[PDB]
């Protein structure tokens, strides 16, 4: 939306966004965590080439 | 028998002029909207 | 290829010979100039200047080691067929004097009435 | 867009824009490069007169 008169238009050319949060499990006394995208970061990807 | 030997003899070689815009700009009369024209030969 | 999707490596396949080498390009100094189809010793290369060079322009010298008809000899000297023929750079004239001059060829047809000679151009030693 | 409530209009009478990035080749021992437009700099041309 408009902000202080500045009209910020929608961003185009982002076909798909996927939010890969991590995955974690406590197997016995050791916890194994697949770290996801860190909060406050992100990556642009050229797909499947 | 290179071409450079015959390069000086321009009369033999084909002449093609590099066509280009030449001349001078036409001068327009700008004052007339400002001025009221009165014409009398006996001024 | 810029921005290509994967890294890649390029391997150079070497080769030495680049040109037949019958002629070379030279750049003319301040005092040097050339008329087409005349012999000049420019930048250590002696050959038939193929184009009008004047100064600063690049002029081809043609060094095929063929037979050439030149005259432009020091007329005081007799050019017998077979004599070694040298280039006097100070006088810009052919000569059989040798001394400190550069060796450029060997005469095939001797000095005729018009001071015309035919000679085989020697390599650029 | 309307940066700080200042409607900047589109630029007109630029009929065509061409992006000439350079060109290079490594032929034998020597690299021959045809320099393209420097980043940042641009050239506004009157065409084909």
């Amino acid at each position: 939306h408009l902000l202080n008169g500045s009209m910020y238009p929608s961003i185009k050319n982002i076909s798909t966004v996927i939010y890969y949060d991590g995955w974690e499990v406590t197997v016995g006394k050791k916890t194994y965590s697949y770290k996801g995208v860190t909060p406050g970061k992100g990556y642009l990807i050229r797909p499947k080439r | 028998m290179t071409f450079s030997s015959t390069s000086n003899l321009k009369e033999l070689l084909r002449k093609v002029v590099l066509d280009v815009e030449l001349g001078r700009e036409q001068v327009q009369l700008l004052y007339k909207p400002i001025y009221d024209s009165i014409a009398d030969s006996n001024l | 290829f810029k921005g290509q999707p994967t890294p890649s490596t390029i391997t150079q396949i070497t080769r030495a010979k680049i040109s037949d080498g019958k002629s070379v390009r030279v750049i003319l100094s301040e005092g040097e100039s050339t008329k087409t189809q005349q012999f000049y010793l420019i930048n250590g290369f002696f050959g038939v200047a193929m184009q009008d060079g004047e100064k600063g322009d690049e002029v081809t010298l043609q060094i095929e080691q063929a037979e050439y008809e030149t005259d432009n000899i020091v007329t005081s000297e007799a050019f017998e067929a077979g004599k070694l023929i040298y280039w006097d750079n100070t006088a810009k004239k052919f000569t059989t004097t040798s001394a400190s001059n550069r060796l450029v060829g060997r005469v095939t047809d001797g000095k005729d009435s018009n001071n015309v000679i035919w000679f085989i151009l020697l390599p650029q030693q």
